[PDB]
DNA sequence: TTTTTTTTTTTTGAGCGACTGCACTACAACGTTGTAGTGCAGTCGCTCTTTTTT
């Protein structure tokens, strides 16, 4: 391998960037970006400028991505003052400015690189595989609209249950006792395939044919056995081999058992006893007869069901799930890599791939080694060697430990050997240097010591600004690494676990009883700080060893956040206080939810206070109002306000401010309010949010909002992180109790040294058991590497004899079956002295060990200090005035009309027929049928509804008698809106005694109640119509249920009038048309122009009576002086 | 916040039931919660399943092994019942309902071949006590004379010998000389030998106290997990309790395997009667959990043979 | 076409591998007996990762 300079890298074809663990990774992206948009290298340059949209960055993880886009605008912000200062900070900023001879037009191409930094192409591998395939999608042939799903288990769990339906039902009983000792139901056989169901689909080694059912190998097995039961009957009755000392005289015992086991051939598992009867077995403990022969041949391969069954499975669910989210549209996340993969492998998708060299002609791919084979596949086919176009894997390949997911370090290896430069970051930038020179150390034993040869390690060099970090004590200066060594010759799992939690735990409770009095320090040159809490971290790989290390160090008073958690925050106890309590809001009748919800823990009441409640009735009455209160809160107001009046009122938020460990508890209930609230503005119904919460409380499923939150962040707490969530952080002080933990994978699922494909062996061979295990050693020492150099000041680790043999005391022990005791004993098999020794032999400066001793003095001192003052400031006035925009809604035989449907549906429906049709043209039956068809209403009411229409236009509505007819285009006006302003504060009492001074239908009409308006305030007239140079306004009513006869007279009319209150919207029209004929025309009178105003009630105009229906009224010319005068000012 | 545990007022009245102290024993959190301040926590019904049940685990199975332990105590037709719980639907499709039955009746006549082994036909009798001034009145099913036999499909757990224990107590008080004798899976067996009347009323007065302790102050009687420590530290052979560290030590990690449990099997701290308590198993309350067990739970083992 | 009641929970780990005790024969030491090696059965530790992409 090659060094790697930022500023002489040539960006010319593929190249490959090596960069170790602390390195500036994200550093050297934001170089190339602005080597790649100012154009710089010289002879190794790109060949022309790029601009922001046609550069490529691919980052998998969405934070790291905003990140990386932060950092490079920031980097281009301070290029472009570097440039237009022709002056710089920073040594590599001054090779830049030195590099370029033009100034004004590399600072005008870094402010375009500014402005257009919101259209960058930054984006993560699913994100740019989903833009490709809704850009060009004629070439791939994908939707332009889809919908993504989080979760995909459910149509999996749906398709391995119809697999298990169509498969497993219609076998007779000799089969499905084998399907029943392979697996209990499809759930084994869903978890047994849940990492081959995901993802690429791997190679099966020797798959069965395509015609083979499980009829056919259930008789090939059962032949089989029926052959050897053939053969043993045909030689039963002799023994001519010799007898030895390990051969017992009671095998012709076994031999009866074997007169027992041939009986019926409906079983599967054959007799142990034929183990007795094996050639390579007896010779060792002579056979002359081919029985033995048989019988090893018999057992020579496992007589199972279950590798058929396994690659139906893969071959029908995979199938199933794509068929159903064809059918209903949607699309996953391996989705988008698999529809990409289709359309590259396709005759014309190649030519899309020329369209994604026209779209970005260069590629800088970050994190490598978390690359699917599909995704490297699409990156060969679209940039492996057409010229113009650059491809910079950046990656490393220690740091591969995403091998569960998807990720998979063979196509790293396949990269690494496709491709010829090598670069690699020589500078360490994170750790101090005995830190490094520990790591070059231990990782430099032997040759090879990831056991790849295509991965090499090499002596990384620490940094010059950090060679003065020491991490000093309060009697010496501690070294870097520090191997605790557990003493004794064989231990246990859960007893070493145990052991090393509780040292871990009496060294942090000695760092921080020493870091708080100025003994144990981070010395950076002269500059000294004290360890606090958030200083140390604990590295654990499992769930449980997390546990088990926050109560061993919650036993001595030391409170530990876990940054790894990803429980939901519905499956703890305060979801079900949450749910008790929302179903006693929603019944309070029933005193037995209310009693159960007020004994919660989120109330805080003591068993004496629940008592004296349930005896003292007037107490719960309190209670029962209250919380009535609460569900009024809860109809009219939402679920935050009820909440905040709960918490509020009881004052439990105070409670568990107060109460030690509560913190945790009520970030919990405000985030489950938080979810809550947002779920229920969804849902118009009360009862469908506590129905949505105890769905969540049943459904354990982890969202991205439903997981678990930080609790504090001002208060510092020791984290704890997994090793695959430690993934590029940085710790000043780390502890690793369980890096001598392994565990030894059982299925067969490899990848081949030469073709670099998985390949999954569903027998079990030995051969595929150990390829498989070497990739999992080598997961292991990658899970080490990245477990060991995240530190920066002082690693410990913990080191014990770990047998994973149950064996107590055999003389060997299983630390070179681990990754840490790969690098100790060499790759060797020792014992617990040989391991001691092996530690003892690598001893520096740097690197160290002390034996684990057990015991506890004082947990911790709190050292408390007083709170300073405070208050809350008070609005000592309204925050607005009552202003609001509203409109007179706001301030309130067989077929005939008077049996037509009354209702608000029909009333608009005949203002939008008396809208839309023309008055001056006649009415045609073919447009009411068309009306009434686009309405919905009946086809029978049409001949009596356009007769009706035109009963009702022939009628004149005038005190001349003028129709409706004579009102042409021009002088019609339909719907005229207006908005009328007032500044004055409305008192219904000073207007109401206004309107009953002029109105004469004010005699009875009792006035209405409504608040001051001051504002605009809407309304929609009608009609507006002129005559003979006279102007007339007209409203339609329509409702008239209440009459059927006749007697819609003036009297019944007014009294519908008095009894609706149409008098002041009557009055507000006339104002209304009274201000518009003075805004419009000039020199107006009130009484020369305004004529009147016409109600028209559609089910009381008759032809023989003209009155009957229409109700014409003028004003008295003095109410409206008076009413602009008042809404003026 | 204040702790819930607080001594209430509490009169212990004349006629006290059989049943109420068979609840009691049976849980004694819950009987605090759901009797003295009649605090039930009521959770809420599991959703309905999107598929057919392929296996037999949970309550069903429980409920189909209880049927079939029913139905074998009597020597009936074990087809019959399986056409019976095939036409419910609760039984799996085709074969594999007919190898989950097959196992089960397996099961169920190993258990049976124990069960009527030593079954006698007898009555259920009534009880009448008069213990301290404190009446006791209730009905015990199924008396045969040589003693008391119940069986149930269930594993060796501490809350059946409790229950066993008392109504071996409440069945010697009045005559009744013989063994009591409960039948579990997997060969568990919790036997009593027959007491005199002083020793059993002495004993029922205990369990009388502690029902009137447990209803002013929360009575911290975990069965399992303080059976299980009890077991780790009695010693039959020497009838007396260790004092060493090993079994301290083996004693504080039965404790902690049997109140949280495994992935896969609900340990006794995950239960909503003991989380309203505490949040966090203290040492101090563990520490009195084990004088309780110690105090109330120690006949079960010391009558078990 | 009218209308009645009702408050009790339960259950849930098993395969892999070792420790120890009893029986069974092979073979050498002193026909018979003691020691050694192997087979079967009752009893008991132990343990089952990591995660996110619009």
């Amino acid at each position: 391998a090659e060094t790697l300079d930022p500023l002489r890298l040539p960006l010319q074809g593929e190249r490959l960037i090596e960069a170790s663990a602390g390195t500036g990774k994200t550093f050297t992206i934001a170089a190339l970006y602005l080597r790649l948009l100012l154009g710089l290298g010289g002879s190794a340059a790109f060949p022309r400028p790029l601009t922001v949209e046609e550069l490529l960055v691919v980052t998998f993880t969405e934070a790291a991505t905003a990140e990386l886009r932060g950092r490079i605008r920031s980097n281009i912000h301070e290029l472009r003052i570097a440039c237009l200062r022709e002056t710089t900070d920073n040594p590599l900023y001054e090779r830049l400015l030195e590099e370029i001879d033009d100034k004004a037009q590399a600072a005008q191409w870094l402010l375009l690189a500014e402005r257009q930094m919101d259209e960058a192409a930054v984006f993560t591998i699913h994100g740019f595989c989903q833009r490709m395939l809704n850009l060009n999608a004629f070439e791939s042939g994908m939707l332009f609209e889809q919908q993504l799903i989080e979760d995909e288990s459910l149509l999996r769990y749906q398709a391995c249950a119809d697999f298990w339906r169509r498969h497993c039902y219609p076998l007779p009983r000799e089969i499905a006792q084998v399907v029943f000792e392979t697996w209990k139901g499809p759930q084994a056989l869903l978890r047994d395939i849940n990492r081959y169901l995901q993802g690429e689909a791997p190679v099966i080694k020797a798959p069965p044919p395509d015609d083979e059912t499980l009829a056919s190998r259930h008789a090939q097995i059962v032949a089989r056995i029926d052959t050897v039961k053939q053969q043993w009957r045909d030689a039963v009755g002799e023994l001519d081999a010799l007898i030895e000392s390990s051969g017992i005289d009671r095998r012709k015992f076994n031999r009866s058992n074997q007169a027992k086991w041939i009986d019926k051939i409906s079983a599967w598992a054959e007799e142990e006893t034929n183990s007795y009867q094996l050639p390579e077995s007896l010779e060792k403990f002579t056979p002359r007869h081919p029985l033995f022969e048989a019988i090893d041949q018999l057992l020579a391969e496992p007589l199972s069901i279950r590798d058929l069954v396994i690659t139906r499975a893969l071959a029908e669910i995979r199938e199933t799930v794509a068929r159903e989210k064809r059918r209903r549209g949607e699309l996953g996340f391996d989705d988008m890599l698999s529809r990409l993969d289709s359309a590259l492998r396709s005759e014309s998708g190649e030519v899309l791939a020329a369209a994604i060299r026209t779209r970005f002609p260069v590629a800088m791919i970050d994190e490598f080694q978390d690359t699917d084979p599909q995704q490297y596949r699409i990156f060969r086919r679209i940039w492996h060697h057409q010229p113009e176009t650059a491809l910079l894997l950046i990656g490393d390949p220690k740091q591969a430990i995403y091998a569960f997911r998807g990720a998979d370090i063979f196509t790293y290896m396949k990269a690494r050997s496709e491709v010829h430069a090598h670069y690699t970051l020589d500078t360490n930038w994170r750790s101090a240097p005995g830190m490094v020179n520990s790591v070059n150390k231990l990782f430099s034993q032997t040759d090879d010591a990831f056991m790849f040869r295509e991965i090499p390690f090499i002596p990384v060099k620490s940094a010059g600004k950090n060679q003065a970090l020491r991490f000093v004590f309060k009697g010496e200066t501690q070294p870097a690494m520090k191997m605790w060594l557990m003493e004794g010759e064989s231990c246990g799992v859960g007893d070493y676990q145990s052991t090393m939690a509780q040292v871990c735990a009496a060294q942090i409770r000695d760092w921080l009883q020493a870091g708080q009095r100025g003994e144990a320090l981070l010395m950076n040159g002269d500059d000294a700080r004290p360890v606090r809490a958030s200083d140390i971290s604990v590295l654990v790989r499992s769930r449980q060893e997390a546990a088990q290390v926050r109560d061993a160090l919650t036993l001595l008073e030391i409170p530990s956040v876990y940054l790894s958690n990803r429980d939901s925050v519905f499956e703890t106890l305060e979801a079900q206080e949450m749910l008790w309590l929302l179903q006693a809001v929603m019944t309070p009748e029933r005193e037995n939810t209310l009693r159960s919800a007020l004994a919660t823990s989120m109330m805080g009441l003591n068993a004496l206070d629940i008592e004296t409640l349930n005896n003292d009735e007037h107490a719960w009455d309190v209670v029962v109002e209250e919380f009535d209160g609460y569900r009024q809160i809860w109809r009219k107001r939402g679920v935050m306000p009820m909440l905040r009046a709960l918490m509020s009122a009881r004052n439990i938020a105070e409670n568990l401010l107060a109460t030690a460990g509560g913190e945790r508890r009520l970030t919990d209930i405000l985030h489950i309010s938080e979810l809550l609230q947002e779920a229920g503005t969804q849902l118009e119904s009360e009862h469908a949010l506590v129905r949505w919460l105890s769905q969540h409380i049943l459904e354990p499923d982890s969202n991205a909002s439903s997981q678990q939150m930080r609790l504090e962040s001002d208060k510092h707490l020791v984290q704890i992180v997994t090793i695959h969530k430690s993934k590029g952080l940085e710790y000043p002080l780390v502890w690793l109790p369980f890096i001598t933990n392994f565990r030894v994978q059982e299925q067969a699922f490899y990848h081949d040294r030469h073709s670099f494909e998985a390949v999954l062996d569903l027998n079990a061979a030995p051969e595929s058991v150990d390829l498989a295990e070497a990739e999992r050693l080598a997961e292991d020492l990658r899970l080490l590497y990245v477990a060991l150099t995240r530190s920066v000041w002082h690693c410990s680790l913990g080191v014990a004899p770990l047998v994973r043999r149950r064996g107590d005391k055999k003389g060997d022990t299983d630390v070179h079956q681990s990754a840490l005791g790969r690098l100790l004993q060499k790759g060797e098999p020792q014992d617990a002295a040989g391991l001691r020794t092996c530690i003892e032999a690598l001893c520096d400066d740097d690197i160290a060990w002390q034996t684990a001793q057990t015991g506890d003095n004082q947990p911790w001192q709190v050292n408390d200090v007083s709170t300073a003052e405070l208050n809350a400031k008070t609005l000592q006035r309204l925050p607005g005035d009552n202003w609001r925009v509203t409109s007179y809604s706001g301030l309130q035989p067989t077929l005939t009309p008077h049996q037509f449907p009354r209702g608000a549906s029909p009333g608009t429906f005949l203002h939008s027929l008396f809208e839309d049709l023309d008055f001056t043209q006649p009415v045609d039956p073919n447009w009411v049928r068309e009306k009434l068809e686009l309405g919905g209403f009946e086809s029978q009411w049409e001949p009596v509804l356009t007769e009706w229409i035109t009963a009702v236009l022939q009628a004149p509505l005038n005190e001349t008698g003028v129709s409706l007819s004579q009102l042409s285009a021009r002088n019609k006006q339909v719907e005229m809106e207006f908005y009328l302003p007032i500044s004055e504060p409305l008192i219904a009492s000073q207007l109401d005694t206004l309107i009953r001074q002029f109105d004469p239908l004010s005699a009875g009409c009792p006035p209405l109640e409504f608040m001051q308006v001051r504002g605009m305030l809407k309304g929609f007239i009608d009609l507006v119509f002129r005559h003979e140079g006279r102007y007339y306004l007209l409203a339609y009513k329509s409702n008239w249920l209440g009459e059927d006869s006749s007697a819609y007279t003036q009297q019944a009319m007014a009294a519908a009038m008095q009894a609706h209150r149409y008098d002041l919207q009557y009055q507000l029209y006339t104002l209304a048309l009274h201000r518009y004929l003075r805004h419009r025309i000039a020199d107006y009178d009130y009484e020369h122009h305004f004529g009147g105003v016409i109600y028209l009630f559609l089910r009381g105009v008759d032809k023989e009576h003209p009155q009957q229906g229409i109700y014409t009224t003028r004003p008295n010319a003095g109410l409206i002086a008076l009413m602009d005068e008042m809404f003026a000012g | 916040h204040s702790e819930f545990v607080q001594p209430l007022p509490f009169t212990l009245p004349e006629t006290v039931p059989l049943e109420t102290l068979q609840r009691f024993w049976a849980h004694p959190v819950r009987a605090f919660f759901q009797m003295r301040l009649q605090v039930n926590f009521r959770t809420e019904d599991s959703e309905i399943p999107d598929t057919e049940p392929f296996i037999l685990e949970g309550l069903s199975r429980y409920q189909i092994n209880q049927q079939l332990l029913n139905a074998l105590v009597e020597q009936d037709d074990a087809e019959r019942l399986f056409r019976r719980f095939r036409a419910a639907g609760d039984l799996p499709y085709g074969a594999f309902g007919e190898i989950f039955w097959e196992t089960q009746c397996q099961e169920m006549q190993q258990l049976a071949d124990r069960v009527i082994a030593c079954r006698q036909p007898g009555q259920s009798m009534e009880i009448d006590l008069a213990c301290n001034g404190v009446q006791i009145t209730g009905w015990l099913p199924q008396v045969q004379p040589d003693g008391l036999l119940r069986w149930r499909p269930s594993l060796l757990s501490v809350a059946q010998g409790m229950q066993l224990w008392l109504e071996h107590l409440v069945y010697c008080a009045s005559g009744g000389n013989g063994e009591s004798r409960l039948f579990l899976r997997k060969d568990g067996e919790w036997r009593f030998p027959p007491l005199a009347a002083e020793q059993a009323l002495h004993y029922l007065s205990q369990l009388i106290e502690g029902y009137r302790e447990g209803m002013s102050a929360p009575l911290l009687v975990l069965p399992e997990s303080g059976g299980a420590w009890l077991k780790t530290c009695y010693d039959a052979q020497n009838d007396a309790m260790l004092d060493d560290d090993s079994t301290l030590q083996k004693a504080r990690t039965k404790f902690l395997q049997a109140y949280e449990g495994n992935m896969m099997v609900r340990g006794e701290g995950d239960d909503i009667w003991y989380q309203r308590l505490w949040r966090q198993l203290t040492p101090e309350t563990m520490e009195a959990i084990v004088e309780q067990s110690q105090r109330f739970l120690l006949p079960l083992f010391r009558f078990n043979q």
